[PDB]
């Protein structure tokens, strides 16, 4: 089972601070690109109630 | 003989330039009669200055009645996308 992480500005989560150029507002914004894929789904079993 | 007011000499007067620069900066419209003295319009040839309010900074500065966000005094021609 693969978790695939992509980030344009590094390896991992990117957090950016900013001021609004006009409005006396400050913010913080996080991003990360993620997918998850089985290489072999047969390698896995759920347990059911 | 030429005098500083005489029509062929106006372009050499520093003050004719400086006052035409003022007139462009203080106007809101090409309507000179409303905004200037007859004396100023004649002395500085304001008919021939490209006065239209496009050079006045107050055309572009925001001045809203209520200012919750510090928006007042911002000038649109200083923004990122200008």
């Amino acid at each position: 089972i693969h978790t695939i992480l992509y980030a344009p500005n590094g390896q991992d989560v990117e957090i950016k601070d900013y001021e609004d150029p006009i409005r006396d507002i400050t913010g913080v914004n996080g991003r990360l690109h993620v997918d998850c894929q089985y290489s072999q789904g047969r390698s896995s079993a759920t347990v059911q109630y | 003989m030429q005098l500083r007011r005489s029509p062929g000499m106006r372009p050499m007067d520093r003050d004719w330039h400086q006052e035409r620069a003022r007139a462009r900066e203080q106007a809101y419209s090409s309507d000179l009669t409303s905004q200037f003295s007859e004396s100023e319009i004649v002395k500085y040839e304001l008919d021939t200055a490209q006065i239209d309010g496009s050079d006045n900074p107050r055309t572009y500065i925001w001045n809203r009645t209520i200012d919750l966000f510090g928006m007042n005094g911002t000038d649109v021609r200083e923004l990122r996308n200008r």
